[PDB]
DNA sequence: CGTACTTAGGTTAGGCTAACCTAAGTCAC
DNA sequence: GTGACTTAGGTTAGCCTAACCTAAGTACG
């Protein structure tokens, strides 16, 4: 309930978060977990979560090594704490 | 209930579709025999490997001569055996198929040559279904102007006689009961009521009252209109 | 041979020893039915299993009060049968028993009362063999 | 019982008969039905019982319109009504 | 792919669908498990006549009493299998999930509570998703 | 009891009938996995169909190079399960093969590489057992003899070397073996028995036991 | 105009019991 | 020796459920 998703908190206006959960939907994605090790989307470290306008549109997010684009349902599948 | 011969109830009930104007698919023996898809096509395969019958392009069930030749014998047996319950041993006529349908898996050849002396040469079944391979035991009638009282009905109704009452009718004793209370039996005159559409219930009025057919039953119920 | 019922067929067999005052030994079913003595042995062990017989000391078969029940109604059906075959289809005498040993297995109850009617309450088969368990019927509907 | 068994019958020392039974063992082989109609060994029937000596022996029966064989499980699957 | 077991791995995705805040339809399963609609039906209709789910109005599958129960222990399974293929084995952090999906149908609730002890009262996998039903193990003997 | 994949527990029980020196015939994979003649003949049949065995003059089931290698890949998964079993997780002894029996159908080569390092090249199973397909995956043993041969010979002193997998199916007798102390690495005193079919007494550190014909024949021994 | 679901016919793997077989092995007399 | 059973390893027919498929519907918004 204090969580939140990652693509509602982009529509609210982005923001700083806590990575906090990643869904076994997104763990069925091996080369997408990659990606979010890589750069730094994991549990425990901080990201910035990039306003967005509009639905089924790519959530921009910046870890500690770099930026990734995560699709509406892999974003709406990563939990977070603001 | 127990086959008794599982070949020769597949053979039967291919039979069976053919003389009711059915497709006979694998679908239509697991329905009827009650046994599941796989079954049915490991048992038909059993049966084609026999060379009793083959698979055809649209999966449609085909007997190969020997295969027709037995389904045939099969079938004469059967309706023999229903013309000696009801003409002779006088078993109740509701009861004879289901009699019948396990008397045909027994019956040699030599008692059906008896049966057809005791019998008096018979050409249909009590149930008005012709007799056949009487000429392989050792003038048939032009059945074309017959029609299904589900076609007739969809057509507009109307009276017509009673002609055959398919061995896929004579699987339900309680519907058979029914069928001759009301007098829907062969050699008698029926009202059919028009209806709007396939798969919609059938009324029909007989001389002692009326009842309601199922499209599969109306549709293997033949009769000839006024 | 094709027995259309193996259980039945072993019943008849053992009442018809018993009959012919023969101790019923697997034996003689292995004889009678042309069976290996392992088939026999395998087939009176599911019938001691299911309650239709128990093996003896000396190991002659003996028929449980279910057994005796089932034996008696697939004998009454097969002199039934023999009956109607000989005075009414008229089957040759010789060819009766190989007819009757099939439709035993496949006569119903129904169909036997209306026989004994249509026979006029024959007590015997055509060999002469008395007809038992014939007050087990009943009159049905009648 | 008051029926006999032919092979006894025969060990005993023979006699005149009436035909009783003939068991379901016997019924099994249609030749001889076949023969035993022929020479009129059936229910009904009287037989003549030829005496016989030892066991495993075949047994002489004369019917109305001949005389057969019998082997001796055969005779024994056939009961009748000694005179 | 080889669910290895139909019914734990429906009864986990519909759970999978709960936390994620989606509505459980038999489309979303169809999709996920990449199966046909009428596959679907069919298995969802087999786990409703053993009492595993119903259906609502709105059509979305609801996980019965049994259910979620047999839910809890495969996913509880799933995450103890990560938190070992991580920390303990070893195994690359982007291929432990697909391993931990076959495990959780063939790990006993005894190694279960030896996972408990080895991984220092884990209440997390290694994706942040909570291990539930931690409570209904027991310490069995010890 | 659920095998989770068929076909390589045929291939399993195959392997460990060779492994125990048992004539590998279809009535032996009936008994041990416990289905019908005709189960095993139609199955043995699908497995032929595709290539994994061949049936031989005398009826006895051979493997083939496919057949073999995979078999060898499943034998591999349950012992390294059974290492990781017991010196990692700490799963009780008896109930260590019932697991692996499982574990060993659902284990990927990725998690035996990763198994093979933590645990330190294991080459035998906690049962003795040597780990076959090290190899692929990236000691001569002719002096052993089985405790009923040894028995059959006059008897004497041995040291476990060896439980075989049909011995590890009952967990029970597994049980009884570890606390009379008939367990790899022990010496027990197997006393003498005339003919077959016979129950073998042995004497371990902690008691004695009786073992039955096929039990002591899938154990086996180095004697003094 | 899709999305969600039902309907119709079918295949495959993996099981089962009943009812037979051949071929040695055993047992009571 | 003989007849009467037991054992050991098979085969075949005739069933089953679970778990998938393609294809062409209907239902609703
Ligand atoms: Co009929
Ligand atoms: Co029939
Ligand atoms: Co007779
Ligand atoms: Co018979
Ligand atoms: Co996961
Ligand atoms: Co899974
Ligand atoms: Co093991
Ligand atoms: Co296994």
């Amino acid at each position: 309930t204090d969580l939140r998703r990652v693509d509602e908190v982009a529509r609210s206006g982005g923001g700083r978060a806590l990575v906090c959960r990643i869904a076994e939907h997104v763990q069925l994605d091996p080369d997408l977990m990659s990606e979010l090790k890589k750069v730094g989307v994991v549990p425990g470290n901080e990201i910035d979560i990039v306003a967005v306008a509009g639905v089924n549109k790519p959530i921009q997010v910046q870890g500690s090594e770099g930026g990734t684009q995560l699709q509406p349902g892999i974003a709406h599948a990563v939990m977070v704490r603001v | 209930n127990d086959l008794i011969d599982t070949t020769e109830m597949y053979l039967r009930t291919i039979y069976d579709l053919e003389e009711e104007g059915v497709v006979p698919l694998r679908a239509r023996i697991a329905e009827r025999l009650e046994q599941s898809g796989g079954t049915v096509s490991q048992t038909v395969a059993r049966m084609e490997r026999d060379g009793l019958l083959t698979v055809a392009e649209d999966r449609h069930l085909e007997l190969t001569k020997a295969g027709r030749a037995r389904a045939i014998s099969v079938m004469r047996k059967h309706r023999l055996a229903e013309r000696l319950l009801v003409d002779v041993i006088g078993l109740e006529w509701e009861q004879v198929h289901l009699e019948a349908c396990r008397w045909e898996h027994v019956m040699s050849e030599a008692v059906e040559r008896k049966l057809v002396k005791l019998l008096g040469n018979p050409t249909t079944s009590p149930y008005g279904n012709p007799i056949p391979g009487l000429d392989e035991l050792g003038v048939e009638p032009v059945d074309t102007d017959l029609r299904r009282v589900d076609e007739v009905a969809r057509s507009g109704g109307g009276r017509a006689l009673v002609c055959r009452i398919a061995e896929h009718v004579q699987l339900d004793p309680d519907l058979m009961s029914e069928l001759k209370k009301v007098g829907v039996v062969p050699g008698n005159e029926i009202d059919i009521v028009a209806v709007a559409g396939v798969n919609k219930p059938i009324q029909v009025q007989g001389s002692e009252g009326g009842t309601q057919l199922q499209p599969g039953i109306a549709h293997a119920v033949m009769v000839r209109v006024k | 041979n094709d027995l259309i019922d193996t259980t039945e067929m072993y019943l008849r067999t053992i009442y018809d020893l018993e009959e012919e005052g023969v101790v019923p030994l697997r034996a003689r079913i292995a004889e009678r039915l042309e069976q290996s003595g392992g088939t026999v042995s395998q087939t009176v062990a599911r019938m001691e299993r299911d309650g239709l017989l128990t093996v003896a000391e000396d190991r002659h078969l003996e028929l449980t009060k279910a057994g005796r029940a089932r034996a008696i109604s697939v004998m009454r059906k097969h002199r039934l049968a023999e009956r109607l075959l000989v005075d009414v289809i008229g089957l040759e005498w010789e060819q009766v028993h190989l007819e009757a040993c099939r439709w035993e297995h496949v006569m119903s109850e129904a169909v036997e009362r209306k026989l004994v009617k249509l026979l006029g309450n024959p007590t015997t088969s055509p060999y002469g063999n008395p007809i038992p368990g014939l007050d087990e019927l009943g009159v049905g509907d009648s």
